[PDB]
């Protein structure tokens, strides 16, 4: 993997600084490292493909080296340089598009599309140039295992799960207690709901609390906690958990008190936030804790007095909300993101080439089933195809 | 749909294109969501 | 062009690379670029400017070379290091600020600003140093046309549209069935909303359809699919077609059944998703088309058929609404971003320097009235301006 | 602080250029580079913490060369330079967090944790190699004064804010008039609300401005201004003034009319929008004056006629709301994001190494009492503790 | 382009000058020339063909060039030369076959034709003879960006436009007051009818006013203006607008006085004309306004008198006509005429080998949908296919 990022960081920096008029002292190391490409890879004969409707290709390098005489690049050296870096361009996009298709329940960290196992080997590895993008940068740790992390912008960790949970229930639903959710992507959308505004609760308060279980360790995360969750204020028509009948929900917001969010891992209490809003950290966390209350007022006005009345009909339901969006994050595992187009390469290619469904990734790839059951060998083989997308991708756009 | 995500064989294809009851059904025993949504949609089309 | 990044990036790295204390063997090669560049620049006098409040400019360059016998950096060589950076430092920002404020509908890609013309000649083109950039990539690309790409976050490729459509509509506005929808930035959310429920339709059904139609392709979006549309899940004032009168607008939102999403391209099909929800993709589309429906509950309690009766008033309109976010994607043609200042770079120039309306850009260079007719000129003239917006940010921020 | 981002950047391209089989050619001269870090080094003593969880870390350099015979690289090369490079990363990592976890009112940007001031020494100055990112690019700028300026995305400039202002008030809370607002992060949505929908105004048209203040001046800022606010759109209840009693808010969206937004700079106009929609600009401003008005509808039909009569009761408040979010933007002084992570780093080592509240920032670093109050001294502190943060994330993400 | 014209020429004057009994002293430098270009091709292998029903033909040229050693031509040397000049036209006919269909809305003006892409380098600049002919001139021109221009007899500048415009109407078409305008290819026929002869009109005297906007700017345009338009002079029955219901129209035609025909330019006057009939010319114009009027005879006689009464009936519509044809011009940019066929060798090409429709041209080409939206990339692919439309057309027709 770090000769195929090697070829493609040099033909990224080929294309890029090998120009008409350029100084051979700026790109004599590169023409170097080019030429010494070239020598490793003439006399072998690689093929790719052979799965779907991925075609099946043969490649024979048998370039020529590029002169290091000059000392102003003129228009017939570079020329030659691009009909040269073309093909190897080519055969580096085939050879990321036959290796993000393949899956192995053992050792997908070790090479498929063989003609990849085959550039693993040791005559190969005079080609590695640098390796300094983070992907590939991880990829080396991760092997000489240390403590590694990529870092995200609003990542997508939650599988889409919009439901609800009623503690207090009957067949007309008429007095209801319960709390409803949406947790999908970045963002977690909780609202608690009573529709007996707490009357004939203890001290006119009732509780609701939210628990989130991650499937991988987040750290450094920046979140924005706001109250007056939107998606769970306007009215509504809800089915029954058993499909059975249906029920009408017309909220009315008041503010959550008390509010408290924990911060926890391995059930122990990491961060603590009690009545703060806007910006919030946390530097580690596998679960979070929202707890919330709905409080009734005291005083009211003839208004609100007559919307919150004590008797069964409830006509206005009260509800309590908490947005949460994770703006950026920093985790040990690789995930997917609203800046990288990797994960969208890979289901891109896959989709293109009608690849069939194997026995590591789900069928097509569905960010939910796959981040709902993120098991190692999963987070190896997303690992190893987002890196050679990143490398696919840092060439073709 | 399905011939992206659930990547399909010639003789499967050549089937669902014919509608072959056979592959159909061994379908609906593996269980596919893109063939059960059509077929709840079928029922909800051929309700009344 | 790209002697113009050449420029750009070398004055950067000479900012940054040369520092007191510094090691001459890591910066030679830059200070024989510095070199190069100063005894291809000295004896060339340039002008700047002429239209708008750009003051008119000379410049004529007589400049002595940089030593190369010293081993560490000091002071009295960084100090004229510096005041031979600064004038090529604000010699580009004003030839970058000419170049921003020309258009043309004729060879956009040919550059204006005739003293870039000049630099554009071919006794300049020794000074390229390396064309890194994502925008002089693609530029270079296109002069070598060949298979291209810019990648964005979040893009905004939608103009600012908000409005409905009636398929069954009458002078009283009382028994409506229609969509409406908002297409702005990255986002659409769309809402079909009938007045009677469903009640006289077939099968309790109706249908809804939505075709939004992009000016560009795009390619690898990542998106992000929710139901239950928030801006048109509150009550509502509503005007007519011919904004004569106003009708009211109740919602009540139902979950969509049988939504299914096509993204399609040259009006053929590409992918389509059928009642899956969160994250998804699309490798290649220019069009893309939402269908849902309404299903009248046929379970249902008092509360809810005391608002779906089966006469006229109808005071209670049923909804089904989708929000469809593109996070990330991929695109041949430049745009504009969430996270990229080149358009607030060139508005801010043309609104400090009082630049009269052209004839190829609107007037303020208003996103919406620009994006509505993506023109090849436009195009053209947009990726020019962008370009060297970047480069003037690479220097100026 | 120079000497510690060369430490950090020649560290990393060792860690990713210094690998099995890659060409001592192309990493001559960032050897150079080492040895002589290397050299300047052995001999010195440093101690690092004695602040809370912080232990008291003596650390002793004595390391030997990198050889130069050599032509290629080997794994019994890359083994030492690995065993080398791992103590200078964590004696890093260490004065990193020293330095995040120290403040001074007084010469905030000086450098404190001592240890620090010691590098900072002129034995130390022949390490400097490039001085290339943003934030040390700023940093060594602003010490050698001029126009700086840091590139955001989403910044987070304003605090967390949701209140209301009420030009008409009575007890009852029963015919109001005014505007509510949430100001958060990098977006504001401002909602003016009349419950007599404007029946007893002059010509039925009502006013409504807001006027936002910037603790810092911005440049360059791309805005996106859309109608129909959707948080302050639903069934509310909120409290008094004096916070004694409640009132009931059941809103009805209409379309701002003659809005006008007024970006200024001390008063003095800068841009002005007038009926435009989407995306937009701002060259320079310190101030936002958005002005909307609330015009009732003279054609009305029966339904809506219902809902706006000419008596008391308004059991329907005509609302017009506003959101205005800020995507990206141009600072001279530091911010905080949603794609960045340095104030992550920075409070999650704060809570993690349990550091008491010192005399600058508040407690946990709540970044609303923090962008409240943004004095310059909080700024260089802020600045100085970001930089070094971005170099820590620079070897350790 | 440059090179596919020099081959035309140069093959175009070796049929005629290169004749049996001439003489070398006459075409010495077009033996050179030819022998320059057999060198320039001697190695070579293109491919032509691939789109439609164009056969996919591979050429290979290795001919023996021609000598020089005679006086008199003699027969065994014009037999090779024709022998091989029938291959080289063939070639370049099948070139200019596959340069006609291919179109592109980015770089419309490069060569497309990949051969043609080949030929474009600089091994193959060394053919270039004379690019005397207008087109190749005008694109010379064009790449060395200057003030460019064509002459046309009869542009074919105006689209099919048969259509009227009623400013007094009634549900029986009974009184009616108007004006009716074609404009086709190079001529405007317009007619002002009014039903009740200016009766209740002040003065009795009626205007009418016809402004035409062309898409293209023309100069020193020749133009012959007459009265009494033909074609809107006889008895009619023309639909309505919406095309429901029809209309009889018998017009009986008068003399315009204060006839005042009036070229513009952005606005402004350019060229104005009153009372003049037949042979005008026209500097600069970009629009044209033709406003004349309707005088009601005072001294009429009693035939005369018996068709224009004072009451409602009005069985004869006064009429006052006015044909406007433009017989030559000059234009910057490029259009069809009636005396050049590079147009219709086009389509004609694209109606042969069944060329599909591209994302630029229209449908079959057709000049009006052509013409009715001139964008700039439709301006430079017609330019384009013109140009080696005339090429060919040298050496065939």
């Amino acid at each position: 993997m770090d000769v195929l990022y090697s070829l493609s960081k040099t033909l990224k920096d080929a294309r890029d600084k090998i120009v008409e008029g350029t100084l051979y002292s700026n790109v004599s190391d590169l023409i170097q490292q080019f030429n010494q490409m070239i020598i490793t890879m003439n006399g072998n004969e690689f093929q790719t493909g052979g799965i779907g409707n991925l075609p099946i290709r043969n490649w024979n390098f048998d370039f020529g080296l590029l002169g290091t005489t000059l000392l102003n690049l003129d228009a017939n050296y570079v020329e030659t340089a691009r009909n040269t870096i073309d093909y190897f361009v080519d055969f580096v996009d085939n050879v990321c598009m036959d290796e993000m298709v393949r899956e192995s329940q053992r050792n997908g960290i070790a090479p498929q599309s063989d003609s990849l196992r085959k550039l693993s080997g040791i005559k190969f590895k005079r080609i590695n140039f640098d390796n300094s993008s983070e992907y590939i940068e991880n990829w080396n740790l991760q092997n000489r295992r240390q403590r590694t992390g990529f870092t995200f912008h609003k990542p997508n960790i939650f599988p889409y799960s919009a439901s609800f949970t009623l503690n207090r229930s009957q067949p007309a639903h008429d007095n209801l207690m319960g709390t409803m959710w949406l947790n999908a992507g970045s963002e977690i959308q909780v609202a608690g709901f009573d529709y007996s505004c707490a009357i004939n609760a203890p001290a006119n308060i009732q509780q609701f609390e939210h628990i989130v279980q991650l499937r991988r360790v987040l750290t450094t995360a920046t979140i924005t906690l706001l109250p007056d969750a939107e998606r769970f204020s306007f009215p509504r028509v809800i089915n029954s958990a058993d499909g059975a009948t249906t029920w009408y929900f017309n909220p009315v917001i008041l503010r959550p008190n008390n509010v408290e969010v924990e911060f926890l891992l391995n059930g122990q209490i990491i961060n603590t936030y009690q009545a703060r809003f806007g910006t919030i950290i946390a530097r580690n966390f596998d679960t979070i804790r929202l707890s919330f209350q709905l409080m009734r007022p005291p005083n009211m006005t003839p208004a609100v007095a007559a919307l919150f009345p004590n008797a069964q009909p409830f006509e206005h339901h009260a509800t309590v909300g908490l947005t949460l969006r994770i703006e950026s994050a920093v985790c040990e595992s690789v995930l997917a993101d609203a800046s990288k187009t990797m994960l969208a390469n890979v289901t891109s290619v896959r989709q293109e080439y009608a690849i069939p469904v194997g026995p590591v990734f789900p069928p097509g790839m569905n960010w939910t089933d796959l981040i709902t059951n993120y098991s190692p060998s999963r987070e190896d083989n997303l690992q190893r195809v987002f890196t050679v997308a990143s490398i696919r991708s840092m060439l073709v756009k | 749909n399905l011939n992206d995500n659930y990547g399909i064989s010639r003789q499967q294809a050549f089937n669902l294109l014919r509608s072959d009851p056979r592959v159909l059904r061994e379908f609906i025993n593996q269980d596919n969501p893109i063939i059960r949504n059509r077929i709840e949609q079928l029922i909800m089309q051929c309700r009344l």
